[PDB]
């Protein structure tokens, strides 16, 4: 039994538009434990991305947390992008 | 005080694809790492401040020599488990073994091992027995209640031994563990779909992550649909979650001894 | 990890009862041993304790007190075979074994028929067939070695016996076991 | 289950010593003690598993090496006098487990002297028992003695009519200091045969000294490892 990840983007505060923030990618509930997170910037690749390490949940399965601190305005696209056994590609996932 | 847990994991991956180490071991304190441990590293180092500066390099160096053990036991019984499967490739092996002390100062204790991430053995401290899924587990479960003493031994760590490191390692973490942090709460009112009317409890910026969040109907509880957003970290030590309901309204937030009402 | 304390020597009779003291103060406790180790021999485990209670393993048992910070060995039906020396040891928090210093234990056999008599060997004195309670004592003199009580036994007879060799380059048995406690009624050839 | 050698070991200061210990026990945990008078056993070194090693209580002056699974050996680089001891080899099948015993070795008894020149075996002699012991009694003591012998190195025995006897024997536990004011005093064990008056109408001590790659340059012959026995 293998488990696709939760993946969850979101900002660290209520985003307001040339106010600096934090934007958050929270990978979770995923089994095996190799997996590749990315945080992307008008489909580019942002160099400058923190994260915690892999974290174990009592119900075997793992979670991360990959975030960039950045400054939002309404033409910047921003997403995270993950790849997993799971998946056949990897998975690009939008900041709403 | 409030309920608090230490946890330790250990994962063992046999035939690792490049990059997965073969063999992992983290300690938790709540939601808190505390100390890591890895094949690759093979050195016991702390997740935490409060830890290096609490405990000498003496825990660290004699920790690390008994996980370099329990690396290899992981090994052998991972390769045990797989013969006994007739499974061939990559498998995982995991434990987990903890303690909590809870609000009243009662407590609680777990030791459970799982084979590609499912349930396999889980101990039970109160009978001195391990819990088997299927006939693997069964054999297995039959050769740890053999060791007697090695049951009591168990027993102990979990009911003594866990709660002292616990409440040792919840005077380090104090400034951190035993904080709180109120929610910043907001209701949101929009029209979605033509008709409807979505109100959004949204709540930020509290820890501990524990929090209670309901939609009331006139003061009693709401029969309709509700949707939950997870407690998600905000990457500062702070977390966020939300509830949302569809059409008088009152969100209710209890965090930490406070009760908050958002009348709508 | 910090101090284990058992008494350093214990004396009991054959045929009855001895237990073993050990205190201690550790950092954590993750189990208690003891280990019996012969003269001149490797220490081998007799048990381990870990919960509040008394295990039974043949003449031997085993108890804890874990609030006490305390155990003890008792042994019953005290058999010669029994001198030894009785390790005490503890796992900490860290799984470091912490050890006791010992005790060593002495049966005193038991002498149905005591014959105390001083002998000379073809030149060596030999104190044979005293009591158990007869403490024999050390010389004083440069040339006089005298050796410390031993028990010796002779299974097919079911005889035990008490005895300590005397030697020197002017010496005579008569004065040789005089630094001791004698009893009275010793026999001089 | 576990094999250590050597039994027995005279070294010169400066010196350097090899301590072999194999387990076929297929345990993961080994470990160096060595046991002093009057205090608990002191962990010298420890290997957790196979691959890892690390100090324990008294590491100083020592070094080991996990040669594999089943082999711990433990080196003496430059010996000291203050490594004069009784060296134990442990395994137990992990660390870090309450409950799991240790296995110990037979023992190294390691003898660390400033040169060899005082390293003697012993005279052996038997002596007789009284015809007043057989007259009162009607059983009769054989005595032996040891003396004279450096370092305390010994194994005493007796042997009748061709096999060895274990009842009516007692042999001293620790053997009496020759020259107790003096350092590097000499010693003396004594032991006991008794015998029906009946039966009666030979001791043998082995000694542990020098090897043969010893250096030996007095007069005396070389004080080697050797049985001195008594009829
Ligand atoms: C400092 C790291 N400790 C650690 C532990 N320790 C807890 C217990 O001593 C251990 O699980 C025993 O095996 C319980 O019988 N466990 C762990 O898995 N990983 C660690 O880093």
């Amino acid at each position: 039994i293998q488990r696709t990840p939760k993946i969850q983007v979101y900002s660290r505060h209520p985003a307001e538009n040339g106010k600096s923030n934090f934007l958050n990618c929270y990978v979770s509930g995923f089994h095996p434990s190799d997996i590749e997170v990315d945080l992307l910037k008008n489909g580019e690749r942002i160099e400058k991305v923190e994260h915690s390490d892999l974290s174990f949940s009592k119900d075997w399965s793992f979670y991360l947390l990959y975030y960039t601190e950045f400054t939002p305005t309404e033409k910047d696209e921003y997403a995270c992008r993950v790849n997993h056994v799971t998946l056949s590609q990897p998975k690009i996932v939008k900041w709403d | 005080m409030r309920t608090h847990s230490l946890r330790y994991f250990r994962l063992g991956v046999s035939d690792p694809i490049h990059g997965v180490p073969e063999f992992i071991s983290v300690g938790y304190v709540d939601s808190h790492p505390i100390t890591t441990y890895d094949s690759v590293t093979r050195q016991k180092e702390p997740r935490a401040p409060w830890m290096a500066e609490n405990l000498a390099p003496d825990h660290w160096e004699r920790y690390t020599q008994l996980l370099r053990g329990w690396q290899q036991m992981f090994k052998v019984e991972l390769k045990r488990l797989q013969r006994h499967y007739n499974h061939s490739g990559s498998h995982t092996y995991q434990r987990m073994i903890g303690c909590e002390l809870l609000e009243d100062g009662s407590t609680t204790g777990f030791l459970q091992y799982a084979y590609d991430g499912q349930d396999f053995l889980i101990f039970n401290k109160d009978t001195l027995s391990w819990l088997a899924v299927d006939n693997v587990a069964h054999t297995i479960k039959q050769a740890w209640e053999a060791n007697q003493h090695e049951l009591l031994y168990q027993k102990n760590w979990l009911e003594e031994e866990c709660i002292a490191w616990l409440k040792r390692f919840l005077e380090y973490g104090k400034d951190t563990l035993q904080r709180t942090e109120p929610p910043l709460v907001r209701v949101n009112r929009k029209e979605t779909f033509p008709g409807v009317t979505a109100l959004f409890c949204k709540a930020h910026g509290f820890y501990p992550p524990e929090i209670y969040m309901t939609w009331m109907k006139n003061g009693e509880e709401i029969v309709q649909e509700i949707d939950y957003g997870d407690i998600l970290p905000s990457g500062d030590g702070t977390y966020q979650a939300w509830a949302s309901i569809e059409l008088l309204y009152s969100c209710h937030v209890e965090h930490s001894g406070v009760h908050m009402v958002l009348q709508v | 990890g910090q101090n284990i304390d058992q008494p350093t020597e214990m004396t009991a009779t054959e045929g009855a009862i001895v237990q073993i003291n050990c205190t201690y103060q550790t950092s954590g406790f993750n189990g208690l041993f003891w280990y019996q180790q012969h003269a001149g021999e490797a220490p081998t485990f007799l048990s381990y304790n870990v919960l509040d209670g008394l295990e039974e393993k043949g003449r031997f048992s085993s108890f804890l007190s874990r609030s006490k910070g305390y155990s003890y060995l008792l042994l019953k039906e005290l058999q010669m075979k029994d001198s030894a020396s009785y390790l005490c040891a503890v796992k900490d928090s860290n799984y470091q074994l912490i050890w006791g210093a010992g005790t060593k234990l002495i049966i005193k056999p038991d002498i149905q028929n005591p014959d105390p008599a001083v002998y000379q060997l073809r030149s060596v004195c030999l104190f044979t067939d005293f009591d158990s309670q007869t403490n024999v004592s050390q010389s004083k003199d440069s040339d006089v070695y005298i050796t410390d009580k031993c028990v010796l036994d002779m299974r097919s007879m079911d005889f035990k016996s008490n005895s300590a060799v005397a030697w020197s380059n002017d010496f005579a048995c008569a004065n040789a076991f005089n630094n001791s406690i004698i009893p009275e009624d010793t026999f001089f050839p | 289950g576990v094999t250590q050698t050597p039994k027995f070991q005279v070294l010169k200061t400066g010196q350097s010593m090899t301590l072999q210990c194999a387990q076929d026990m297929n345990h993961n945990s080994m470990y160096w003690y060595r046991q002093d008078p009057g205090m608990g056993l002191r962990l010298i070194y420890y290997s957790a598993s196979e691959g890892t090693t690390d100090k324990g209580e008294v590491p100083n002056g020592y070094n080991v090496s996990r040669l594999n699974k089943r082999e711990f050996s433990l080196r003496l680089e430059s010996a000291a006098p203050s490594q004069t001891s009784v060296y134990f080899c442990a395994s137990s099948v992990w660390t870090g487990e309450g409950s799991g015993e240790l296995f110990f070795g037979e023992g190294s008894r390691l003898t660390v002297l400033e040169d060899l020149k005082n390293v003697f075996p012993p005279e052996v002699a038997v002596f007789e028992p009284s015809e007043a012991e057989i007259s009162h009694t009607q059983k009769a003591t054989l005595v032996c003695l040891a003396t004279g012998f450096y370092p305390d190195h010994v194994e005493l025995s007796w042997w009748v009519n061709g096999k060895e006897v274990h009842s009516g024997v007692c042999t001293d536990p620790q053997p009496l200091k020759e020259q107790p004011a003096l350092n590097d005093s000499r010693y003396a064990l004594s032991s006991r045969l008794r015998v029906s008056a009946t039966f009666w109408q030979r001791c043998q001590v082995q000694f542990y000294g020098l090897s043969e790659n010893d250096e030996w340059t007095q007069d005396r012959a070389k004080p080697v490892t050797q049985i001195v026995s008594a009829e």
